[PDB]
């Protein structure tokens, strides 16, 4: 008669590491780290992202005529820009503070396109001849941005002073844009805006702006030696904007009512397809569907994701050392 | 094991015992059979579920990188951002890997000590009424049926009775 | 005859947690974390903070007439701005590089107000009519900043060129301010400064500055459609400043001798009362009087404070497991 | 305990002993009484004071947030700052909470092992001259007065003498 | 030691034994001499080389400061950078110092337990054929030559033979 | 007959610390931390650093005449600037975006000096009289920068418009510089460039630039009350630059073909000697030759270095507690 003391074992070949010992087979363990992803973009909070498709953010927001697919209202959980999107700023120039604009739009959820300054606002000038072959639509070789208007002196006289006001009596901030045209020589300046010193100025309660032309000849870009300095701002609820110019004004026309998220916000540069599925965690690399604590797919995500980490495995032993025989 | 038990003086394990981590293999006139010590098993189980849930809980924060872009004249703050993100990535990677290694070591040591202590629990009860082989098996001098074995198992083994 | 081996126990019901076990009563433990604070602002290094009271930092440093309580010299261990202080920039405009100025003043310990340019410096102009109902004192409806002076052409003639010099022969850096007046239309520009192109320029060894007016009509703010661009700088020991303008100059008048701390420096936005007590650690949330290692009150402090942390408790067992019976 | 002693085979503790962590309860003709083993007590005390002071010492740095303000066009660097401050906050919170948990576990295990080892210290001395009940009490076969008990306590118990 | 062995009941160490960490000092008719237990030694050696290499491996990243300069109006981002660099410096300093302390503690405990377990390994073999002094020396009742000692050493000690 | 169980000991007095115990002598340990350095600058990847010697980075890259030792091509593993180097910007002015230029050059490996605009580019003006006693060479009291040229109206007539083009048809980016001269008064302006409003303008595909003079009297610096605004840019492969000015142009003359490293890059401010040795790890404080994991010399390095840390020692016990007797 006898009795023995001992312990469990099994068919397991799952291994772990310790400070003292690598490759140690154990009975039961758990893997804390996810490495599997679905290479696609899905919905977040049952809300679908924005596919810019063949438009860049600039081309979208400025109203590039080949970006008319995106025109009007938009709502998004996040934004997807495509690596080699072709339509952005068609008429050569710089968007001032571009990076901060990208960050601001990143922090958004929705835009409502509306008309802020009808062409009638600008009195004694030509609001109908503002076009260039730098900016074609899919239906003509010479157009311009849908949200801007290129004011040019009336077919004879000089450029009068022109003035505009918009009082933001609503509850939402307004994103809007304008520009200054920098011509390549004196004669073009005169052909478009007539002679004399020219200015563009803009005032709000908490912002003012003045600028004159910077006339010089630049390298040809989309067949243009002229430039445009693009500018963007946000008219807060309660604020009101005064526009005043006697020449070279690329005047705001359409603008956006903007909804700030207060949460994180993401803009993904990627080529992954957007599919009609759902997700609670969305990396730039793909979707994670897990209950695990760690992940090694990507540090860039929107939603509720595991802590990104460089490890291959994070295997934690729960059972004892396996010694079958 | 540092307590000498698992893959030590008890040289191996019973694939036979499928209802617990630690237990028994008796041998008497009615037959043999395996049976796990549910008490110290459930103790280990609760303690280790606790370890795992505490580890998952403490790890429930995420440092969060951002898609922010930087111009040609913002090289410095761009690099600053990169160094920050990589930095934090490095420390969390380290914390995780190190913690896993260490904790595995101590988990195994825990199992080992629980075994050792069960062995001791028994030997302490049966002192003269059996023969300690030294490989964690005990050979009775007297007779032990099922109501006998059971009393050892549920810790109520009457040593006076069988000492004569 | 016998002898027993055993261990301590007691009336303690204090508990701790372990990786294996939560809620475990022990004989002796220690709490490393402080959660108790005194909701007030006390002295640091036996030195009292600065209460801006109903002034903002801008209103204080520019010499807003309703901030005359703060006028003259000041010394501080730290600064307290009140959440809804009403007196800041009275005449509408922007303080250029405001945030960096706030940071710089944050890094300070003391200011000595002195006169840097007497009104006599400016020759052939009117130094006595520079007032507006945008900037009232508690005793008249039209005044201006104590540290600035609004130069206007003499009651007939034109605006001559005017010039000023201050050679900083002392051992301390000087904080000082000036401005450019941006009028709403041509006729006001002419009524104040006369006709012709106007400039404001300022030179030191390591800084220069030029700016012209940016004339346009802006929304009414404190009944003004004009603006002022405010500017600030630091004249280093050894440096000397040249002022030159032919119009639109809001000239420096008073300035500050500044003492840099080289230590951290704090500016607290808060409504807590400042009391006549002492302290060796001062958070924005209150005072900590502790010898403990951690705290969960606030990450923002001046002085010697425990490491801020999000934990509720950090209880460390020193005695053994308690098993009385 | 992993050494089996505290709340193990020694099932509970003596509120009676108020002058040490570990000790004794003798029982003889002059009477009984409690008395703590000052040596292994003072050892534990020094080691654990050391643990606590090392922990406090290593934790004697503070990451320091700042009141710095950022304009409307400084959203990016503002967010960068926030992410940094929260980041560091997260890692220090984690380090603290985790270290506390772990260290408590090992502290308790330490107390347990110190007890176990005192028990062993005794049993090793008295080998035949007493009866090991198995609950950490020892029953003499001979007579033990106070100068007798004392010699066990200060470790100078003469086994030859009482073996006959 | 928490296992009671090193500087415990085995009160000191043999400078004589220069070919291992743990081992033996026999004493018989041919003479005495020291000899180390190469098995548990090589085990300790491999485990601890492993500890050291894992520690070095996990520590194989560097946060990297930069010489970048900041103007007079870049005080804020300058300070941001400084706070970041010092921050990371602080956490890596802490991690290193703390890890060293802790790991040293557990290393020593490991050595202690390995000794204790060797002692047990022996005692378990020789049960009646010798006398346990309690200071980790064993006194034979019978005769033990070199082929005798050797069989204890390589773990193949025949207890039946010498029990009579 | 008997046998004993025990453990190793030795002549070692090396100590370690534990959480429970400080000062504990052990048999074998290892030191993970290096504290020894060689106070010198050695080669990296068998490539030698650049010693600016008595030149600052500005003085080097602008072509200060006393920095002619550095003129022409240069290659480096890293850069060494000397604490009190005397030759930088000789003619008083500001280098715009200096810090970013320092960072950019830091990220480099090599420059090839070449001529970008021969003086012939500028037509109808005097390219041979651009000198000042602010900028002496070691051989005359009045020279100027080797990489810039000071254009002045021809000894009678007025300043014509002048134009330049460089089309970067090569595979490397070009670093280049120019300036605007800010005179102290009207008469100097007229003596150098003649009367009338003056401008300087520069265009590329992705950059444009316009600026006018900012005429005022400044404090004397190197005997000059005038200033120069220095500017720097990078002409990318494929881009081309147009230069156009009618006055006050400090024209680019020589420029650099630049090689970007994509690795880290270092600029060390230090006085340590550069010696003809080799190294795989180079701090600002000295060279480390180690196989150890940690170091406490410096956080600033180039190459493969141990992790910087504040510890004095990081001693790790491998053997057991030493108890000889
Ligand atoms: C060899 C060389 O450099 N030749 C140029 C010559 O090309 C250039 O003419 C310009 O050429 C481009 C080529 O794509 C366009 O044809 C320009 O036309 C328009 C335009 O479409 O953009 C017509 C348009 O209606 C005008 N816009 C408005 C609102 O009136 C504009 C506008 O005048 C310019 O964009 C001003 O920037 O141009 C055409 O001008 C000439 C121009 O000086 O210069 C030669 O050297
Ligand atoms: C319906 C409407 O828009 N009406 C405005 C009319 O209000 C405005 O007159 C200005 O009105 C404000 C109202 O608070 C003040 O009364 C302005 O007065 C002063 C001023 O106090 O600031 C008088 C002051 O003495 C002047 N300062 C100096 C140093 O001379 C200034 C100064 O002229 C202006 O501040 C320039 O900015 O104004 C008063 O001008 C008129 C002005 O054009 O416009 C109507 O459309
Ligand atoms: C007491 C006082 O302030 N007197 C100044 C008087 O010094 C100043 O004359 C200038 O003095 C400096 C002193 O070092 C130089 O001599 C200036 O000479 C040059 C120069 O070398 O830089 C001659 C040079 O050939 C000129 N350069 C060219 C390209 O033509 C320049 C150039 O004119 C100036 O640098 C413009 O900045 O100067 C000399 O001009 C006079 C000047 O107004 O003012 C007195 O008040
Ligand atoms: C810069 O140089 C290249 C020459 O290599 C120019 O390239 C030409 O561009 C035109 C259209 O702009 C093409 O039709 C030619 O066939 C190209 N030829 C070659 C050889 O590249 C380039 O346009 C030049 N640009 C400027 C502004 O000078
Ligand atoms: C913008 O619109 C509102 C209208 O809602 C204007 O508000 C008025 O402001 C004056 C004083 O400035 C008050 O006395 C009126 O009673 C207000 N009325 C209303 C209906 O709000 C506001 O002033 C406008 N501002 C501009 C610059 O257009
Ligand atoms: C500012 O003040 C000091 C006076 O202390 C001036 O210093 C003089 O400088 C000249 C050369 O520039 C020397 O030769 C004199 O001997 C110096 N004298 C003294 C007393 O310092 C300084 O130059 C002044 N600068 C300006 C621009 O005002
Ligand atoms: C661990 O095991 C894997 C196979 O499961 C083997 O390929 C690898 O080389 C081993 N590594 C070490 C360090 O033993
Ligand atoms: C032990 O086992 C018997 C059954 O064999 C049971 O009836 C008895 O009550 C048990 N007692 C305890 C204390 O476990
Ligand atoms: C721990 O104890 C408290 C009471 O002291 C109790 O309210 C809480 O639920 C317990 N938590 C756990 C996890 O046991
Ligand atoms: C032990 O106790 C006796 C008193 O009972 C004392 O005199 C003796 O010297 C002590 N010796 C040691 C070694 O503790
Ligand atoms: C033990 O030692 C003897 C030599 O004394 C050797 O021949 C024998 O084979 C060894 N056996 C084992 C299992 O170590
Ligand atoms: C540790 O030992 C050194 C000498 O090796 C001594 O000077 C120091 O004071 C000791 N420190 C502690 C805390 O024991």
């Amino acid at each position: 008669d006898k009795i023995c003391i001992g312990y469990h074992a099994n068919n397991s070949t799952t291994q772990v590491d310790t400070l003292l010992e690598k490759n140690v087979t154990v009975t039961h363990s758990v893997e804390l780290l996810e490495n599997q992803k679905e290479k696609r973009f899905c919905k977040i909070m049952n809300k679908a992202p924005l596919d810019l498709k063949d438009c860049t953010i600039e081309g979208w927001i400025l109203g590039n005529p080949k970006c008319d697919l995106l025109l009007g209202d938009q709502s998004w959980s996040y934004i997807v820009e495509r690596p080699n999107a072709q339509n952005g700023i068609c008429y050569p120039g710089v968007l001032n503070e571009l990076e901060e604009l990208k960050a601001f739009i990143g922090s958004g959820e929705r835009v409502e396109r509306f008309e802020m300054f009808p062409k009638s606002t600008w009195a004694g000038v030509d609001t109908s001849r503002g076009v260039t072959n730098a900016c074609p639509s899919y239906t003509l070789d010479s157009s311009f941005y849908r949200n801007l208007v290129w004011l040019v002196k009336t077919d004879s006289a000089t450029y009068p002073v022109i003035k505009g006001t918009y009082n933001n009596t609503g509850t939402q901030p307004i994103l809007y844009f304008w520009g200054v045209h920098h011509p390549p020589d004196t004669t073009v300046q005169d052909n478009l805006y007539g002679s004399g010193d020219k200015y563009v100025r803009m005032g709000t309660e908490s912002m003012n702006f003045a600028k004159s032309p910077e006339i010089a000849a630049r390298p040809a870009v989309n067949g243009q030696r002229s430039r445009i300095d693009y500018y963007w701002s946000v008219l807060r609820p309660g604020e009101t904007l005064n526009v005043e110019s006697n020449g070279n004004l690329i005047a705001p026309w359409y603008a956006y009512k903007f909804v700030s998220t207060n949460k994180k916000g993401a803009v993904f540069k990627s080529d992954l397809p957007i599919e009609n599925c759902d997700a609670t965690c969305q990396t730039i690399a793909g979707v994670l569907k897990t209950n695990k604590t760690f992940q090694n797919v990507s540090p860039l995500w929107i939603g509720e994701c595991p802590k990104y980490v460089k490890s291959e495995s994070l295997r934690l032993a729960t059972g004892l050392r396996n010694v079958p025989q | 094991g540092i307590f000498g038990a698992i893959a030590g003086f008890i040289e191996g394990g019973w694939t036979g015992m499928i209802d617990g981590w630690y237990g028994y293999h008796h041998e008497n006139s009615q037959g043999s059979g395996y049976a796990a010590d549910r008490e110290s098993t459930q103790k280990a189980i609760d303690g280790i579920t606790n370890k795992v849930n505490s580890i998952i809980n403490k790890m429930n924060t995420q440092f969060e990188a951002v898609d922010h872009e930087f111009s040609n004249l913002e090289r410095r703050i761009g690099n600053l951002n990169k160094r920050m993100e990589d930095g934090f990535l490095d420390v969390w990677t380290y914390n995780a890997e190190l913690l896993v290694l260490l904790e595995n070591e101590r988990t195994l040591d825990l199992h080992d000590a629980n075994v050792k202590n069960l062995y001791e629990k028994v030997k302490s009860q049966l002192r003269d009424n059996a023969n300690d082989l030294g490989n964690g098996c005990f050979e009775f001098w007297h007779k032990c049926d099922n109501e006998c074995m059971e009393s050892v198992k549920n810790g109520t083994y009457d040593y006076p009775k069988y000492q004569k």
